[PDB]
């Protein structure tokens, strides 16, 4: 009902409370990198506002080191304009100005 | 037969930890690591080898640069190509580029490769007798990205579906732990800042944990 990819960086989706939004982003943990909320977490900044589930999907490949995909399942729990802000980084190194970022806003009335 | 512990770093077989960066080229680091070790056994000279040479040039053998590859394909390339350049002569760029192999700067060769039987007992004998061994593991878990020290054990690891090429430089056991306390000493290619100076102690004799014995090999020189 709501799917979002890199093509939708910076977009706003209007959703109902309790509705699920699926975010799919390229991700390659074999390079040490993954997507995180600020502070290197996969969890929501505010659980009462929205919840997040995260899962990695390896590619179908006979090779080692092909890129896969991370899915973030976000469920909005209250009225608001919920900012989902992710950064692609090696967690032990942290972010820089150059790091790739993804943002979507989930707006519930 | 084999020793209770082995560590080829202490014998001069192993170059410092390298960094693949944001590129799916660990297969190339695993291959140069194994070849570095066998060349050292042969000549007594440890010379860092070019991962970029493998990334740029081994497409005909089946490799896909920053989108993945296999150590065995890298070993076949070195054989077909009649050589492999030094790290110094052909430095690492972390991107796929045109092939710039120059035979004048070749410092290694191989005559083929040997694949280890899919058992931790066989892997232990190869490590003990041959030197550092190229292996594939299931590295696709956040616990691996966050690894700092101690023996790595991930309950959700697969023995069958591996995605990352690394190098086994030895094995041993933790004095402190006491039931399942054995490990493989594994060189990663994520820089010195990851793990134990770039290394991970992967659980050993815990039912082929993370598939470490499932696709192991080394080059013949
Ligand atoms: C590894 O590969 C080749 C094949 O043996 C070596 O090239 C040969 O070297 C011998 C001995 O010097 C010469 O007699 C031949 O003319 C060479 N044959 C060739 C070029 O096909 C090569 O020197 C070796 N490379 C390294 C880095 O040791
Ligand atoms: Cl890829
Ligand atoms: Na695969």
């Amino acid at each position: 009902s709501h799917k979002v990819t890199k093509a939708h960086n910076g977009a706003t989706l209007t959703v109902a409370v309790g509705e699920l939004v699926e975010i799919q982003l390229p991700s390659n943990p074999t390079t040490g990198f993954a997507w995180y909320f600020e502070g290197g977490t996969k969890e929501s900044p505010n659980e009462s506002m929205f919840t997040v589930e995260n899962k990695y999907f390896p590619p179908d490949s006979k090779l080692l080191g092909a890129g896969g995909t991370e899915h973030f399942h976000v469920t909005v729990k209250a009225a608001g304009t919920h900012a989902v802000n992710l950064t692609y980084m090696r967690p032990w190194t942290g972010p820089s100005h150059d790091s790739e970022r993804f943002t979507v806003y989930l707006k519930a009335n | 037969e084999a020793p209770r512990s082995v560590d080829w770093r202490e014998k001069g077989y192993v170059t410092p930890v390298k960094n693949q960066g944001q590129c799916g080229s660990a297969w190339a680091f695993s291959a140069t690591g194994a070849l570095e070790g066998q060349m050292f056994r042969k000549t007594g000279r440890l010379i860092s080898l070019s991962e970029q040479n493998l990334v740029d040039c081994s497409g005909p053998q089946g490799n896909e640069g920053c989108n993945g590859g296999l150590m065995d394909y890298a070993f076949q390339y070195v054989q077909d190509n009649g050589g492999l350049d030094s790290e110094e002569s052909y430095p690492y760029e972390a991107t796929e580029e045109s092939c710039k192999y120059n035979p004048k700067y070749s410092v290694a060769n191989d005559t083929g490769f040997v694949d280890i039987p899919k058992q931790e007992k066989a892997l232990m004998k190869a490590v003990a007798t041959v030197g550092p061994i190229s292996v594939a593991i299931d590295a696709g878990h956040e616990s691996f990205l966050f690894y700092k020290e101690g023996i790595y054990f991930e309950p959700d690891c697969s023995s069958e579906d591996m995605d990352h090429g690394v190098l086994v430089v030895g094995y041993g056991f933790e004095s402190t732990e006491s039931d399942n306390n054995k490990y493989w000493l594994v060189k990663n290619s994520w820089g010195e800042e990851w793990g134990m100076g770039g290394y991970v102690k992967m659980a050993k004799d815990r039912r082929n944990h993370c598939g470490i014995a499932s696709a192991a090999s080394y080059p013949t020189v």
